[PDB]
């Protein structure tokens, strides 16, 4: 089972993580049934 | 294929459904039915397992 929990939080701090409490709601459970040992973030370029 | 053929030569559309169980979580389930909810009585309830 692949559990994805998520939370959206409105913050106004400039640099670091804000200090506070926010419990993450369960968003979606995925029936994947596969081995995962590595991950990589996906970003977006800005072209001009 | 022609429409005037015998029953042993007429075209037959065949669909073969193959059901396998793998170690991944099984997700193609049948439609479980829903017995009409009864309130205010001592009943045996089964809600989502
Ligand atoms: C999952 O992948 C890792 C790294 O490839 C491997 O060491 C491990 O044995 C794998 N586990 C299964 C159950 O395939």
């Amino acid at each position: 089972y692949f559990k994805i929990y998520s939370k959206h939080t409105p913050i106004n701090l400039v640099r670091d993580l804000p200090q506070g409490f926010s419990a993450l709601e369960p968003l979606v459970d995925l029936p994947i049934g596969i081995n995962i040992t590595r991950f990589q973030t996906l970003l977006a370029l800005h072209r001009s | 294929f022609q429409p005037t053929y015998g029953v042993g030569y007429q075209p037959y559309r065949v669909v073969v459904l193959s059901f396998e169980l793998l170690h991944a979580p099984a997700t193609v389930c049948g439609p479980k039915k829903s017995t009409n909810l009864v309130k205010n009585k001592c009943v045996n309830f089964n809600f989502n397992g």
